């Protein structure tokens, strides 16, 4: 890894950092009103929620009961995915920012000490 | 290393050279001996050289990859001394190819700590910049007559920050940048469309519609650039109906940018198309009105005019 | 002489690097140690001599001024290389130019979020610093949101308004190349996206708006401009004119 | 720069002067000659230098930018021996400010180049560390008084682990950070609260009363920021009795940290306020046991004391 | 000897990866002031010289060829590195071979993308 | 540093040298003292040396952290002396156990440096890789007799492109690269699947079902290593039916390329494992198979042959 | 003097990366081939001869004892750097401090799952 390779990483990472931020808020308020709207009903990228029903699976009355139950459980996952990813990607920021300042020092250093060694062997 | 250098400089020899009224000189300076004989029989062939009368066109200067530095920090000085005769003494058009100039910039580098100097930055030495200016400043069009000259500069450890290239770039009017990151893609010519700059990219100059055809190309070039990191990860769907459009025309601009080449014939397995400018101007006008979109990616790679490619579509009908 | 003399006088370095090289090759083979990127140990004091040269005298003195600007070329955005980092310690503020940006449209390229001048407002016109703090505080806050510009459609209403305003006001800061303007000129274009009147109109449009409105108020409306140049900022009676010249060019300029 | 740096100085000065009669230096490493006029001028301004007596409570050394490597690299020297002065002559409490200390370092790095000498890691001088060192074991507190230095710290590439600001960070007894957001939202002066720490911040040197009391404002702040996710998106008619509580009481403290400066007194209008220690502590421990819950949320903003907050909160009848 | 004699040969250098480094430690101890990544100035030319020996002759040179293979180990599979590139600017192309590969079973482990001839189907029959 | 060389020999030692028909030399290059006393007083008490017989196994020499660096340039050489004995004036067969063989390297940094040569890269002596060869080349198998050596490499900053590291390769016929990150995963040993070569690795020299077996490991763990990016982000939610089962298999895979060593009893309590070839084959043949996608990664962990790994799964409740 | 006069000593050195920089500075100033992060060749040894003289002696050296704790201030958790290397492969084990868990207020500050001590448990107590 040198500094170009890193430095490319650490801003497209950064940016997988806002946009799963963002995603988390949108989720979040799509999932407080539907679970707001659950309450009435009661009585009548979203993580592995969108294959623990295709996996199981291998009029108007019920249609309309696990419609809201749908809406809650997946604006909820996908609160809790994204919010997983926002913070994976925080780690992985702090943890690449680390690397790109040892390695800066590092080529700094290097590079110095081979302008040394030509000079003293004159 | 290994990018294109040398075919783009012998494809522009077959456009600009075979065709020019006038005299060329062409340097090998530091390269393939190999390249030079090529180089010697295809112009016999063409013509361009005559062995028997005396209607030849172009000066061949040699001091290749086998030589000591010292012929190879000088052969680049005795190229353009032959270009500078024509160029005074003749007063006429002039061409000058240099293949490739990095080597007299290596070869005093080769020598001088033997000649007792404390090294520069990154191994060099430390009349670098001063060597270029007082060879590079001759190369050049007076009022006494014009040389356009076209030189091959090679990038060390394919960074474009080394001191040398980086050094080169000032002294330049238009910039060609290819890239292995593009080559690798298998997208030949592999010129960065993003790095790569004209003195005359002006309004002013080239009209208004070559300009913001072009503007346009690099600006959606750069859009997919800046969501080519994001979209891997997130996915494609995730993307608005303006992005996943502007993927799609980007990919292929992409495309459309590559073109196989009469003199790599024997690399793509293809014809050589060369393309006018017009027909340049209006076909990439075209994909970025959106008159292409309906078209698979696929049919834009390896193409001549935007004709051709709507042709390669049709035959991949079946 | 002509700082020295009640004269004004601007420097342009271009550029500094260049001569950092030079001093580096005489350095060099005079033997002097070598140091980080071969340069020797007094390359700042090369540098920051020179640039403490420009100075505003007082009245005592004559009262004139040198201004400098020095050019640095980073190699591949490295603002922390050597000679970069000297000479950005050495001024009074920065003006970043971006590669990325450049080919984005963004032209002239400046970094308006990372680029500083510490003198700052207190070298302002009244009348710019008035729109020019409005934009400051609009851009600033859209760089926040612009992330979610491209991956948001749920967007609620009071960052969807932020996006469209940061678009707009960025787009007004675009500038053809060898055609400046005059300062009164500048704050009437600015005060249009400020106060809000290009935010309907189309993006891609505003460079043709700019243009055309700015081609307008030269040719019709030279006392407006007097006024917003003379009035020392936007007045009362001058907010007024601006706020029709707009509506009604606007409403001519989408028919 | 930005944020009320110079400000603070000049208020540090002024405030040590009259609470502990002691004197100020200042000495400028390296500073641009624009930037050291400009502090002169606003010195005078302030009152902390008196051109026509002799009540200026600060001393003034200076190494622009344009000078050799090594009259830079001695500048923090020359003001050193003036602040020890005060110290070991007049058995003084001195406040020597050093503005900065990287260029100190980065002074010290181009001497020691130009000498010969091989240079260390990241390119600084090999003697950095005892460079730094016998400059900064003379700041102390002896018998008969004290020098107390406040350094302005540059951090090159925004790297804390770089040579430069590691080397300080080991003489270094607290930080004030300065920070950008609180200027912007009116908070002055614009310290962070929860960047800057400090060690003699123990129960053992300072008492068990003032631990305990900041270490509730520290807890106080802490838990508000991580209720601010669930307040800006969610919904602040969510949150039970219990939280309502912390969000106005942390609010209230946030406002409480702001102050009228006796520097700022010709430029906002508001009188300076120069508040003692015991009533530092005693305002902000009445805050955290629930006394001023009744009061308005705008009272403690720009106060001296908490009797201050008082007299705000009467005055918006 | 065989190129000169209407004969022909391939040479196999394994490899100029420790030639270099060889070269090197002959340098430094010759008192010649290090060079980039400590090698001398002219580790270039090194190679240089010995792979433009490898040619084709025409008939009246008696029609002979050497070939060559130098072979180069890189440090963590980066072909963009100072000595590789050098190497790579020499000879007609490159074969590129990378771990990633090896192990999916791409084997030979050839990055094609990053792999060139430089001669091209002009060393090719005609069916090929 | 710190990654489980020393108890990687020693585990070898055990499993190799006891059930052999030959003797043993074991050097101590550069490395701590104490552990030669440790190997020493362990030797006596198991009866390899017989302080009042002639029946001894084992000839020791050392030369290690606290000698001079000549002497660490050296002693190499002597251990190896020792052993060159044994090997040809006996017609016999000889183990040779050096740790560490980087400090014969090391060593000669701190001499070419008083030696006044030019140095190479990284600080290095210039004649680091001659120096290492003209050693490396005597520990050799010959027509006469064979040695088996096996050395011990530290790598300075877990840079396996340093100089020291990087030229030892070229002298060895199989390598077995040590990795932290396994190791912080708390595998051991923390031996490197992908990193990790031999010459012998042919089809017909040790058979195709060893070899498909192998090659077939190795695929299933590259594959995952480049999935490793994706989950690092998203998790393993945002993966396909496919996928997800390499993951889970390579996971499978990953921690039974574990197993507790007899010299780790000492500290683990847990009892130490020696597997037959033919059922490190059959355990792992089975795995990629898909004989085992019921039970759980935990089940695969610190465990010898496949049978241990079932009745694992039993007693998870 | 403890520890062969049939006494035990502990010797606490704080910090030896500070003794690594002056002896680095030393090395500079006399013109030593500088390697990683400037440090010259002989810093491994410059701690190892060092931490070597704290042993434990058998009855008949007068079963004394020299216990050592080196002190090591890694930057931002850098425990993979010239200077800790080095010691970590000189000593017996190491007691892990984080930044992370002091902030918490996990005092004392210690990782319990990285920090070892092999040597340590046949001297422990058998009540722990
Ligand atoms: N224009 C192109 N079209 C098809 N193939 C190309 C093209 N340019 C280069 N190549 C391929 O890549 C190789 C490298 O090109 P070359 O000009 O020899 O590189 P350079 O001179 O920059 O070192 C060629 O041998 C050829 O196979
Ligand atoms: N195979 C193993 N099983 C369990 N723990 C191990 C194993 N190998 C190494 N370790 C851990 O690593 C530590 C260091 O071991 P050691 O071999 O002395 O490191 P080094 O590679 O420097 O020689 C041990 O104290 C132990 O905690
Ligand atoms: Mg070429
Ligand atoms: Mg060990």
């Amino acid at each position: 890894a040198t500094l170009k390779d890193i430095t490319r990483r650490l801003k497209s990472i950064k940016n997988i950092q806002k946009i799963t931020k963002s995603m988390k808020m949108v989720a979040a308020a799509k999932y407080a009103r539907a679970e707001r709207e659950l309450k009435p009903a009661r009585v009548y990228l979203c993580g592995a929620i969108h294959s623990s029903v295709a996996k199981q699976m291998k009029l108007a009355n019920i249609i309309y009961y696990s419609l809201k139950e749908s809406t809650t459980s997946e604006q909820s996952a996908r609160m809790t995915a994204m919010d997983n990813a926002s913070k994976n990607a925080s780690e992985m920021i702090d943890k690449l920012t680390l690397t790109f300042n040892r390695t800066r020092q590092a080529v700094i250093t290097k590079e110095l000490i081979e302008i040394i060694s030509g000079a003293a062997a004159l | 290393a290994g990018v294109g250098k040398t075919v783009l400089i012998m494809e522009l020899i077959n456009n600009v050279a075979k065709a020019h009224g006038g005299y060329s000189v062409f340097a090998g300076v530091g390269e393939r001996t190999r390249e030079g004989n090529d180089l010697y029989h295809e112009m016999i062939e063409s013509g361009v050289i005559n062995l028997k009368d005396a209607t030849s066109k172009v000066a061949l200067v040699y001091g290749q990859m086998n030589e000591p530095p010292g012929a190879r920090a000088r052969v680049a000085l005795t190229g353009l001394t032959v270009a500078e005769y024509f160029r005074d003494q003749e007063g006429q058009d002039v061409l000058l190819f240099i293949d490739n100039i990095f080597r007299f910039t290596q070869a005093g580098s080769e020598v001088s700590a033997l000649l007792g100097r404390i090294p520069s930055a990154v191994g060099y030495q430390p009349t670098l910049a001063t060597d270029m200016g007082t060879m590079q400043e001759r190369i050049t069009t007076t009022k006494k007559g014009s040389i356009t000259s076209v030189q091959a500069i090679y990038v060390p450890a394919d960074d474009l920050t080394d001191p040398a290239p980086a050094t080169t770039f000032a002294h330049l009017d238009a910039t060609t940048v290819l890239s292995r990151a593009i080559a690798e893609l298998g997208i030949y010519p592999a010129v960065d469309p993003l790095d790569s700059t004209s003195r005359i990219m002006d309004p002013n100059i080239v009209g208004s519609e070559h300009y913001d055809v072009a503007r346009g190309v690099q600006k959606i070039l750069q859009d997919y650039k800046s969501l080519q990191d994001i979209i891997a990860i997130l996915g494609m769907d995730e993307l608005s109906e303006e992005d996943k459009l502007t993927v799609s025309r980007a990919r292929k601009i992409q495309r459309f940018l590559s073109q196989p080449f009469q003199v790599a014939e024997v690399f793509t397995g293809h014809l050589g198309k060369l393309v006018p400018l017009k027909e340049t101007i209006k076909g990439f006008q075209q994909i970025l009105a959106g008159e292409y979109d309906h078209l698979p990616e696929q049919a834009f790679y390896m193409v001549g005019p935007i004709e051709e490619a709507v042709a390669k579509a049709d035959k991949l009908a079946e | 002489y002509f700082r020295d003399n009640g004269k004004h006088a601007l420097i342009i370095y271009d550029d500094l690097s260049k001569q950092a090289v030079a001093y580096r090759q005489m350095s060099l083979l005079l033997r002097r140690p070598p140091g980080r990127e071969a340069y020797p140990g007094d390359v700042f004091y090369l540098h920051s001599r020179l640039l403490e040269r420009a100075a505003k005298m007082n009245d005592a003195f004559g009262g004139g001024s040198l201004t400098a600007l020095p050019v640095i070329e980073t190699q591949a955005g490295d603002v922390s290389a050597y000679i970069p980092t000297n000479v950005i310690s050495i001024t009074d503020g920065q003006i970043f130019l971006e590669t990325e940006l450049f080919y984005k449209g963004i032209r002239p390229a400046i970094n308006v979020g990372l680029s500083v001048s510490r003198v700052g407002s207190a070298a302002q016109t009244r009348a710019m610093k008035q729109v020019a703090g409005t934009m400051k505080l609009e851009l600033a806050q859209y760089r926040e949101v612009a992330a979610f510009a491209q991956f948001g459609s749920d967007l609620d209403a009071a960052t969807q308004q932020l996006l469209s305003r940061g678009v707009r006001l960025t787009e007004l800061l675009k500038q053809g190349q060898y055609s400046p303007m005059a300062i009164e000129e500048q704050v009437a274009v600015i005060y249009a996206g400020v106060r809000g009147y290009l935010d309907k109109l189309e993006p891609s449009k505003i460079t043709k708006f700019e243009n055309a409105f700015l081609s307008h108020v030269i040719s019709q409306h030279q006392a407006l401009l007097g006024k917003i140049r003379t009035d020392g900022k936007i007045s009362e009676e001058s907010d007024a004119k601006l706020k029709e010249i707009v509506t009604n060019f606007l409403a001519g300029f989408e028919a």
